[PDB]
RNA sequence: GCCCGUCGCUAGUACCGAUUGAAUGGCUUAGUGAGGCCUCAGGAUCUGGGA
RNA sequence: GGACUUUUACUUUGAAAAAAUUAGAGUGUUCAAAGCAGGCGUAUUGCUCGAAUAUAUUAGCAUGGAAUAAUAGAAUAGGACG
RNA sequence: GGAUAGUGGCCUACCAUGGUUUCAACGGGUAACGGGGAAUAAGGGUUCGAUUCCGGAGAGGGAGCCUGAGAAACGGCUACCACAUCCAAGGAAGGCAGCAGGCGCGCAAAUUACCCAAUCCUAAUUCAGGGAGGUAGUGACAAUAAAUAACGAUACAGGGCGGGUCUUGUAAUUGGAAUGAGUACAAUGUAAAUACCUUAACGAGGAACAAUUGGAGGGCAAGUCUGGUGCCAGCAGCCGCGGUAAUUCCAGCUCCAAUAGCGUAUAUUAAAGUUGUUGCAGUUAAAAAGCUCGUAGUUGAACUUUGGGCCCGGUUGGCCG
């Protein structure tokens, strides 16, 4: 239909982003950038629906432009730059760091985070091949490419990101036995660490999970994302730690703080 | 591009229209609890017969089904948090049975009047409307409110109505000029 | 078969009913009001049991 | 009457981060006017179909009062 | 069994013959054919405006006997002709031919009515205004 | 008692029918063929073999 | 990694799975249709729960079952194991 | 091979004779954009989806093309066809299936208004622009809540157990209470307004702030009241009413149903087990080919590891807590 779509009306949006529906018309489209829109969520959203700083639109615009926001380190201006699972979000003012993971609701939540974890990140690598002049390169879930690897990171593992500058240092790797993080479906947010992967030859690996309380579960391999070992992450995971917690278990809880 | 404004009608209508076993019996209903329509009797037939196929739909699940329980366990909390479906009768097998006039006297309008403070039942929906009486500081002029017998506790009139405690009101104030 | 019949008559009898006209009555009351009055007027002070009961008895 | 406000850590922070039309409640702002929004719209198409200055053509038509 | 095929691979078998066996409906050839534009002067619609040639008098079928006042009617979105009846007591002294009417069915499915023989449609309003409201005189004629 | 058909009146519907009848759309032979595009040339000029 | 695999139907479970709609939980929009809010203190500079669940079912994928209903196998052995 | 961004009969050259089809090809029809979905509630179904979201197609009808990352774009160009405007007659210009508004068509559908405040979008970009979008107006489309009254005292009367003191209340003088519909300082609301929420001042007794719409023979609830008419006029979805006491018409009265709504027409779903897989009917009511063969299709007897033994630990519920 004649090139590119740059709107994105109402209840097009990504459920995950939680906007009432009668508000206007539209949601904002996110822009191009390191995440897959539909896999994404845009500045304006947190700065104004999930954070409450801003009040309306026009002053979010009014924020960035005083260079106080910092994503992955850089200043990132885009109203609706498409930030992304995993990514961090310092604040200048405020000395607020966030890094960007799901809840087991499978929405993006707010997760504050220490100053010394803001400076690190890692990527599920999506592709690895030689390349010009046959220096290899990583590339991953964020949509950067790390010249230089060790011949050791094969594809499907995560990579710890300097992000003061580039390069990786450790490499944790999918093998039987990683923690994991589910990144889509929604078995979204459930979390932990291997069973094992069915091959099937022609596509769509599969990869069956133990959360840690017993609990199978299976998502698509793309969906997966080693995120370290048992018990022992490489990031601070949010509250709750994704268990999955009933229909009855999370409102028997609900009632169990029940007392003012 | 708007997005659609969800809407939904909350009265069913009798099939035959002049079975006048259920007419007569419709107007004792009326004329008892103090409705102006009908349709005020229709509207509450209605929500039964939700609760009832919804209800009813649930005792087929294998007993004690995963989702039965949730929404049955919640379901009778919510007739309960309203007074129709009494204490004792909290697993469900029971709620199939709330005939209808259990929810006319769970109103507003009606408890006013149960409450004495209601010379009439229709006394009692000529001063909800007219800026009496209210639960908190919260008015309601809605006579079919459906107090929770929580809420029943505080049901004296508001603090602005110069029936409980005011100043004099409209017209008293040039009979005495 | 016949179509063409005359037409003269049109509007013959109510043309020529003696017209009486509406004759003043008091203001009847309104939906909770006016079925009030039917609970009582039904159900409170029963019309009449000689045999069974009657809503609109003329002479009887 | 519940509502929502804010306080400013200054009152230049305030005329500054926020909305015009509020300024012009509180007597902060003047609330010096405009033409009607159809009206300037009628004025850009009446100025699309001049191509420069529109100085240089009033030269040409009082330069028809010979022709 | 009596019939119909009972194998659990008759499918098409039982599906075209219920589709075959469909047509004996008369409200679903009457919908298919469509038969509602092509016969049935109304466009299908459910009212259409016309212009009144005559005002007939019908009489009455048996074992009635009585002149039913009615109208031949010029559809004037479709050119076609049809005789159409005016009650109530009067209502014939409104319709001054030549004037403009509006048409209904007369809930019968066409089959028209009582003892009136074949007309199928009846009068709502001439001049654009309310017949029953002028019975009623509520309203009045326009000049023209 | 019931009842059938021709015959006659009024009205309505649809059928058959000279008019090699009419109309509206969808394709389409043959014939003619606009235009832009591609291309062989052209060379008002305007320049360093090019435009 | 190598070598070689009779073909199906059916049923299980599961993944993949847009919102709004629907079913439906929570929440007292003064009630209700709705909405996805809101609820708490120290109401002096914050505290906090949310935004469920269900639903796709024909086809494709994945997986457990081997009853039911098919197909194929050694008869001019041109069979089977070595 | 050529062309394409690239696969490909996409195109060409050469060669071959293939490809689909009763398991419905091919053709025709469509008052046909597809879907998410809507209506109808035993279920199985039946019917609908131009229409807020996704996809597609189009910009009067075709075709062609420039620019460009992206268009066979039309609020771009070019040509033809149709339509059609201005003129000094030489020429020039137009494409609302954008917003509004107009003609036409019809049963059928609103303002030529306000703003970028929100929602988002675009640009060189915090600023500009946005008939996207939002604001009001129009607006019984639908949907929700629900005013048109509420308490007395009395008076004959009933009945509770002579009226006494308990109200059933039917009362044709009464009675002090209450209130928004409206109106309106004000603040709120708003981009600016408007309403709503809140609230001074006003603002209810029958002349009102006065509820309707149908109906009262049957189905079907409510009179064989009165007057009119006299197979006339008219009613009547259907059975039927009127030809001189009309339970049916025209009215007055009284009465019923629903009630800020209610009637009518058209379609549609339920009822309909009258489309029947669930689930029909076929001797005589509609319906077994005159008869047998018979391809497609549908269907199709039985018999192949059953039975016995060891183990593991799961989930309800019991006696205990
Ligand atoms: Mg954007
Ligand atoms: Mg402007
Ligand atoms: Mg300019
Ligand atoms: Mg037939
Ligand atoms: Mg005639
Ligand atoms: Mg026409
Ligand atoms: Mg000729
Ligand atoms: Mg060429
Ligand atoms: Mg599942
Ligand atoms: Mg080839
Ligand atoms: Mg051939
Ligand atoms: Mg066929
Ligand atoms: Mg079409
Ligand atoms: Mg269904
Ligand atoms: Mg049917
Ligand atoms: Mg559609
Ligand atoms: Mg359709
Ligand atoms: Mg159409
Ligand atoms: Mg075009
Ligand atoms: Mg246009
Ligand atoms: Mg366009
Ligand atoms: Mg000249
Ligand atoms: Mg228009
Ligand atoms: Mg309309
Ligand atoms: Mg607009
Ligand atoms: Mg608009
Ligand atoms: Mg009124
Ligand atoms: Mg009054
Ligand atoms: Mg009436
Ligand atoms: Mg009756
Ligand atoms: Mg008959
Ligand atoms: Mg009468
Ligand atoms: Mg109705
Ligand atoms: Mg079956
Ligand atoms: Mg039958
Ligand atoms: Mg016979
Ligand atoms: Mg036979
Ligand atoms: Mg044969
Ligand atoms: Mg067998």
């Amino acid at each position: 239909a004649r090139g590119p779509k740059k709107h994105l009306k109402r209840l097009a949006a990504p459920h995950h982003w939680l906007l009432d529906k009668l508000s206007g018309c539209y949601a904002p489209r996110p822009s191009a950038g390191p995440h897959k829109l539909r896999e994404s969520l845009p500045l304006i959203v947190f700065l104004r629906n999930r954070l409450k700083y801003a009040l309306n639109g026009r002053e979010v615009k009014a924020i960035l432009m005083q260079r106080h926001v910092k994503v992955d380190g850089k200043v990132r201006t885009d109203t609706t730059y498409p930030a992304g699972f995993m990514d961090v979000i310092t604040l200048d003012a405020t000395n607020e760091n966030f890094r960007l993971v799901y809840d087991v609701k499978g929405r993006f939540a707010v997760h504050r985070i220490t100053d010394e974890e803001a400076s690190y990140k890692l990527g599920k690598v999506k592709k690895v091949q030689l390349g010009k002049k046959g220096v290899p390169y990583v590339v991953t879930h964020d949509g950067r490419t790390i010249r230089y690897p060790d011949p050791n990171i094969k594809v499907n593992d995560t990579v710890k990101i300097d992000l003061a500058s580039g390069k990786i240092t450790d490499f944790i790797k999918f093998d039987a036995g990683k923690l994991v993080y589910v990144t889509g479906g929604r078995n979204l947010g459930r979390i932990g660490t291997i069973v094992h992967k069915e091959r099937h030859d022609g596509g769509f690996d599969l990869v069956h999970i133990k959360d840690s309380l017993d609990n199978t579960f299976v998502t698509r391999l793309n969906n997966v994302f080693v995120i370290g070992e048992q018990g022992k992450p490489y990031i601070s995971l949010p509250k709750g730690k994704g268990i999955k917690l009933s229909i009855a278990e999370e409102r028997d809880r609900r009632r169990a703080q029940q007392g003012l | 591009p708007r997005a659609p404004r969800t809407y939904s009608k909350t009265y069913s209508t009798p099939k035959r229209p002049y079975e006048s076993s259920r007419l007569d019996a419709e107007l004792k209903l009326a004329g008892e609890f103090g409705l102006k329509n009908k349709k005020e009797i229709y509207r509450i037939s209605f929500q039964l017969s939700k609760i009832r196929r919804a209800a009813r739909d649930l005792l087929t699940r294998d007993e004690k089904d995963p989702k039965r329980l949730f929404e049955g366990n919640a379901l009778i909390r919510r007739l309960v948090r309203v007074g129709v479906l009494s204490e004792d009768k909290k697993k469900l097998d029971y709620v199939l049975a709330l005939k209808v006039e259990d929810f006319l006297e769970r109103r507003l309008q009606t408890q006013v009047y149960k409450l004495g403070l209601a010379k009439s039942v229709h006394h009692a929906r000529v001063l909800i409307t007219q800026r009496h009486i209210a639960v908190g500081k919260q008015i309601v002029n809605i006579p079919s409110f459906m107090v929770r017998l929580d809420s029943e506790k505080h049901i004296d009139f508001a603090p602005t109505s110069p029936f409980g405690g005011a100043r004099p009101g409209r017209v008293a104030r040039r009979n005495a000029a | 078969a016949k179509v063409h019949g005359s037409l003269a008559r049109a509007g013959k009898v109510k043309s020529q009913t003696p017209k009486v006209e509406k004759t003043e009555k008091p203001k009847k009351p309104k939906g909770r009001a006016y079925k009030r009055l039917l609970y009582t007027r039904r159900f409170v002070n029963v019309t009449l049991v000689n045999g069974k009961r009657r809503m609109n008895p003329g002479p009887s | 009457s519940v509502g929502f406000g804010l306080v400013y850590n200054s009152v230049a922070e305030a005329k500054k981060f926020e909305p015009t039309y509020r300024l012009v409640r509180y007597g902060l702002a003047e609330k010096v006017e405009k033409a009607s929004r159809q009206q300037r719209k009628q004025k850009k198409n009446r100025d699309k179909k001049i191509f420069g200055t529109g100085k240089r053509l009033a030269k040409k038509v009082a330069r028809r009062n010979a022709d | 069994g009596k019939g119909k095929p009972r194998g659990l691979n008759s499918a098409r078998k039982l599906r075209v013959h219920r589709r075959n066996n469909r047509w004996a409906e008369n409200n679903y050839k009457k919908r298919l054919l469509g038969t509602a534009f092509k016969s049935s002067p109304f466009g299908g619609s459910s009212h259409a405006k016309g212009i009144v040639l005559e005002k007939l008098g019908i009489e009455s079928k048996q074992p009635n006997s009585a002149i039913r006042k009615c109208v031949r009617v010029q559809l004037i979105k479709n050119g076609k002709k049809v005789t159409a009846f005016v009650p109530n007591d009067g209502c014939l002294n409104f319709v001054d031919e030549n004037d403009e009417v509006l048409l209904a069915g007369f809930g019968r499915k066409g089959k028209a009515k009582g003892d009136i023989p074949g007309v199928r449609f009846k009068v709502v309003k001439v001049s654009g205004v309310s017949l029953l409201a002028l019975w009623k005189e509520k309203k009045e004629k326009p000049r023209s």
